[PDB]
């Protein structure tokens, strides 16, 4: 009697993820209370408008 | 934030000169010699708005 076995595995598991998030946004006012106008320009990200 | 709150304007002639550069002009040596011009600019500097 005789006998012989090869045996092989190769396994690649390759992976990759990415985001880009961008946010911009400007604000601009003229006329009313440099305070009014200051409270307003900033840009509240929840509230926009 | 870039907020603006007023203009200002200087008259562009016959403006009135605080007492302490008046007096300080008033010495300046008709010779020209640096070192008190260079004192005048360190004390009042050199340009007006």
């Amino acid at each position: 009697s005789s006998h012989g076995c090869k045996e092989l595995e190769n396994a690649l598991k390759a992976a990759s993820g990415t985001q880009n998030n961008v946010l911009r946004g400007e604000p601009f006012i003229r006329g009313g209370g440099a305070g009014f106008i200051s409270g307003l320009s900033y840009l509240e990200l929840d509230n926009p408008a | 934030s870039d907020l603006e709150v007023a203009h200002y304007k200087l008259k562009p002639r016959s403006l009135m000169l605080h007492y302490e550069f008046l007096q300080r002009v008033k010495r300046l040596p008709l010779e020209y010699s640096y070192g008190e011009y260079r004192d005048l600019f360190r004390d009042f500097g050199t340009h007006y708005i």
